[PDB]
């Protein structure tokens, strides 16, 4: 029944806590105006602020950032609670409230929001199951690892046994603005190529002048087109670049326009194209099996498709590794010790015997409690055996 | 001895492992060398004769 | 200004060229944004020093700095080493209505971060904003009406 | 390790003393046995491939890599990597009054990346719906294309 | 910028708006959506406790007092009182068991001496644990507290 | 300089690699001695010189 | 060390290689340190029976 309720237990590696603050996340669609954003950061705030005051203290909230990147589309939310004593209950505790926020959240169109606990401690985000990368091992390019990836996101979404929430982690291919300067017809008209391409850089993402001083300290000087001539497309007609004679040129007559597609944050993983792959193993599987799946569904992918695990699938952590091979050879030093002491080499079996009468108990409070073996867990177990050491020693030491 | 080898080790998980195996082997020897320097001697001079 | 793909390849691809004989390393990370943004995250040995992991780097980051854009090293690269967890978030808030949020954002970045920041074991702060900077918004109707390109 | 950069500090107390030429193809920084350890030959068998054809698949699938590992403190190619190659013609040049000078600059000019901003970026227009990335000028990729330069 | 055959001069605010603003217009943060800067603080690896979070306080009070009308912070974000009460209900869990077993002791040696006995031989044992922590590199964490329950 | 020892202008892209653009006479124009007469150079009016 | 992490990031390559490319080892001071060392377990072993 040891080794029984020793298997049925589940094994966590270190419990979440409380620790009075955590965070939301806010994703729009792109390219999605940074007003959308705030449109929705807008609700948000008022969900912690209206349905929440007795909890909440405090949401920071900041429209720019996310916890994968800036973008318009990009929005985080940082909420700290009322004190522990000034919430009491688990209707009030982070998992509860957490849960009916991102359950609320779950409402909004268009606008992908969760909201989370902090994992823990500083960057452990180490659980959670894995972290799979895809690796163009030859010339593919952009479009090939695209497909291929979507190969893999296809096949293992449709094996929700050992495997769920297979997504990628980036942002996606939203269309872009191809311009194209007809060199000749700029030589003809007589126009610098260094004069449009500096008045288009210019006017449309600004430039970097010089710096200049504001009160005894030095700061910027950007040049840039008022915003009323840089939303719209036709806009790049209306600008003016000086041909060599003295007549201006709009862009109008050298180039020439259209619309096209491509990652707005391109992957590397050691020198080559890569592209990261999220999710978890599934409810009744561990993070093990769940890695050789994807190794596996990985096989059949297109020559030149290669494959790593990096971040959590990397290392691999602890109990099932090596660590009772640790409690082993401790055993191993312990009944050292007790032939050392009793001079025999049965009488520690003697004291050998007394140990799963401890791990009985242990394994029973874990099952029976909803909790789950970890390094807190093993730590006990193992003041626990050595407890039970003292005493049994004691007694027939005190016997023999 | 059931502590030691708990020290060992691999990773970002058995620091937390070394973060134990020490602070109570400690308490271990402190403990043990009490009861032989302290423990004895107050259990001499404060005992009520029976 | 930048396009992904154009950073990519004119800084990301140039940099990790030329990114090796760094020690005790176990991979390189690298994202390259639609914001004209890059990242490259080196990563070491648990219990490996931490500071000679972090200039052998920037030895090698100026064995390809003049072959990045004048664009790129005027603004300038930097080179961190760091949890990507915070620590705490300090904010501030004006109470009369006195001053907008940009105002706030500059007197901070002008007297708060540049001090914090100089503090040690503060491996990056990142400012909620941005500090001041003389703005030349230019008209395009007005520039062309005398002949004039930026 | 320290014995390492310590020079380098050095190294860029003059790298701007020296030539453009120099540093645009940089200067490399390394602590190293000059005896090697191994070489690591590739051959191909049905002859399907020269050696500059081998030697660029390594310069370019396996050098950079073998070289990122740790404690690997010099790799020396035996061959070199591809690279466009213009080889100039003096008798065709000066047939239409021309000089290398306007190769190279035509170079300059036609083979570049160009950085030009997004469409309604930030600061916007309230009341704005689109926000995309322009793209521009960017980088040739073909022996052809070098060809018709204009 | 230019003169005219008019004679007529062309100024800078002739073709542009001039205007203090900001180097990036991409970050907008609130606070209870009243408008609020800040700064987000990272970490150095290998720092350095409630250390760096005092430090914070210091280059700060250093700064409240040359601070205009009506500019207040607030903490919206803080991993610091939780190592605080995290430490400080162990020191109640220790303190807890040894009153416990004062009473289970006079439970069986039912006189105040040797019961009195096992109460000096705990902080002795525990204190000088902390001399050892110390003496191997190990800080008063929360896992060494637990160690110091366990 | 960039007839008979090169020259290094910018790089290009390979295959989603960068690489380098260089740029320099046939061999044809640089054995001999008397190659150096067969170059020539824009003088400022237009007219061009060996 | 050194020397089997060549064959890790080489093992990492050798299939993504075109048509009848293939590896050699013209050089070795490897199986050298392998040959050493074992010719003296070797060593060691006799020494112990006679």
């Amino acid at each position: 029944g040891m080794a029984y309720l020793f298997v049925r237990l589940p094994s966590s590696f270190l419990p979440d806590e409380d620790q009075g603050v955590f965070m939301t996340m806010v994703q729009l669609p792109a390219g999605a105006t940074q007003e959308r954003t705030q449109k929705v950061l807008n609700e948000v705030t008022h969900y912690y602020l209206t349905k929440e005051k007795n909890n909440v203290e405090s949401v920071f909230a900041v429209n720019g950032a996310g916890a994968a990147g800036a973008g318009q589309n990009t929005g985080i939310a940082f909420v700290s609670l009322k004190d522990w004593a000034d919430r009491p209950g688990e209707e009030n505790k982070v998992e509860a409230i957490t849960m009916r926020a991102t359950r609320a959240f779950s409402q909004i169109k268009d606008a992908m929001v969760f909201a989370f606990n902090l994992p823990a401690i500083v960057e452990l985000g180490t659980a959670t199951g894995f972290d799979f990368e895809l690796i163009d091992q030859a010339g593919l390019g952009h479009e090939k690892l695209t497909q291929a990836r979507n190969q893999l996101l296809a096949e293992a979404a449709k094996h929700p046994d050992m495997l769920t929430s297979v997504r990628p982690n980036g942002l996606e291919d939203t269309p872009q603005f191809k311009i194209d300067i007809d060199q000749e017809k700029a030589q003809a008209l007589g126009v610098s190529i260094n004069d449009i391409n500096t008045t288009l850089g210019a006017a449309w993402g600004g430039s970097y002048v010089n710096d200049f001083i504001d009160r005894g300290r030095v700061k910027k000087v950007y040049v840039m087109s008022e915003a009323k001539y840089r939303m719209l497309p036709d806009d790049i007609g209306d600008w003016y670049v000086r041909a060599a004679d003295g007549q201006m040129v709009p862009f109008s007559a050298f180039s020439s326009s259209r619309w096209e597609y491509g990652s707005p944050r391109l992957e590397r993983y050691n020198g080559l194209p890569s592209m990261e792959i999220l999710g978890q193993a599934a409810p009744g599987k561990s993070t093990g099996e769940a890695m050789e799946l994807m190794e596996q569904l990985a096989s059949k992918l297109p020559t030149g498709v290669g494959y790593d695990w990096t971040g959590m699938s990397y290392q691999e952590r602890l109990s099932g590794n090596q660590a009772p091979s640790l409690y082993a050879i401790s055993l191993i030093v312990v009944f050292l010790c007790l032939a050392a002491l009793y001079e025999s080499w049965s009488i520690p079996f003697s004291v050998m015997l007394v140990v799963p009468l401890g791990v009985i108990g242990a394994l029973l409070a874990a099952t029976f409690r909803g909790l789950t073996n970890d390094v807190y867990f093993q730590v006990g177990l193992l003041t626990t055996i050595g407890l039970s050491a003292k005493n049994a020693i004691l007694i027939v030491e005190f016997a023999k | 001895a059931v502590f030691v080898p708990m020290a060992f080790f691999g990773g970002s998980t058995g620091a937390i492992y070394r973060q134990f195996s020490i602070t109570i082997v400690s308490a271990m020897a402190l403990s043990v060398l009490v009861a032989l320097i302290l423990t004895p001697a107050l259990c001499a001079t404060m005992l009520k004769p029976i | 200004g930048a396009d992904a793909k154009t950073v990519q390849d004119t800084v990301t691809q140039v940099i990790e060229q030329n990114m090796n004989g760094i020690d005790n390393l176990m991979y390189m990370s690298s994202n390259s944004d639609s914001t004209g943004t890059v990242q490259i995250t080196l990563t070491f040995e648990s219990g490996t020093d931490a500071d000679i992991a972090q200039v052998q780097v920037q030895n090698k980051l100026q064995l390809a700095m003049p072959l990045l854009p004048q664009e790129v090293q005027q603004q300038g690269v930097s080179v961190e080493k760091s949890s990507s967890s915070f620590l705490m978030v300090v904010g501030v808030i004006n109470t009369d209505g006195t001053m907008t949020q940009e105002d706030i954002s500059d007197y901070v970045a002008a007297n708060m971060k540049d001090a914090i920041s100089r503090t040690s074991g503060v491996g990056d702060v990142q400012l909620f904003g941005s500090q001041y900077a003389m703005r030349i918004w230019m008209n395009p109707n007005e520039l062309n009406k005398f002949q004039l390109t930026p | 390790d320290i014995a390492q950069v310590q020079v380098q500090n050095k190294l860029q107390l003059a790298m701007p003393l020296l030539p453009q030429e120099v540093q645009q193809q940089g200067v490399s920084v390394e602590k190293s046995s000059s005896s090697f350890l191994m070489v690591v030959g590739v051959i191909n068998t049905d002859g399907t491939m020269t050696q500059e054809d081998i030697s660029d698949y390594v310069a370019a699938n396996m050098k950079d890599a073998i070289s990122r590992t740790s404690g690997v403190g010099d790799v020396q190619l035996f061959g070199s990597q591809y690279a466009m190659r213009i080889w100039m013609n003096p008798n065709e040049l000066n047939k239409f009054q021309l000089t290398p000078v306007d190769v190279i600059t035509a170079i300059k000019a036609q083979n570049a990346q160009v950085a030009a901003g997004q469409l309604g970026g930030t600061p916007p227009v309230k009341g704005q719906q689109l926000n995309a990335s322009i793209i521009a000028q960017t980088r040739l990729t073909s022996t052809e294309e070098f060809g018709k330069i204009l | 910028l230019k003169v005219n055959q008019d004679g007529s001069r062309v100024l800078l605010r002739d073709v542009a708006k001039i205007e203090l603003g900001g180097e990036n217009y991409d970050i907008i943060a609130e606070f209870n959506g009243q408008p609020a800067s800040g700064l987000g603080i990272k970490l150095a690896t290998g720092a350095n406790a409630l250390d760096t979070a005092a430090a914070i306080r210091a280059e700060l009070a250093k700064m409240e007092p040359f601070f205009p009308s009506g500019l207040k912070i607030v903490y919206p974000y803080d991993t610091t009182p939780f190592v605080k009460i995290s430490i400080h209900e162990v020191v109640k869990t220790l303190v807890e068991a040894i009153i416990l077993v004062f009473l289970v002791m006079y439970l069986f040696l039912q006189n105040f001496r040797a019961t009195l006995i096992p109460t000096i031989a705990v902080p002795v044992v525990l204190l000088g644990t902390f001399a050892v922590l110390a003496a191997f590199g190990f800080s008063i964490n929360t896992l060494t507290m637990f160690g110091m329950v366990l």
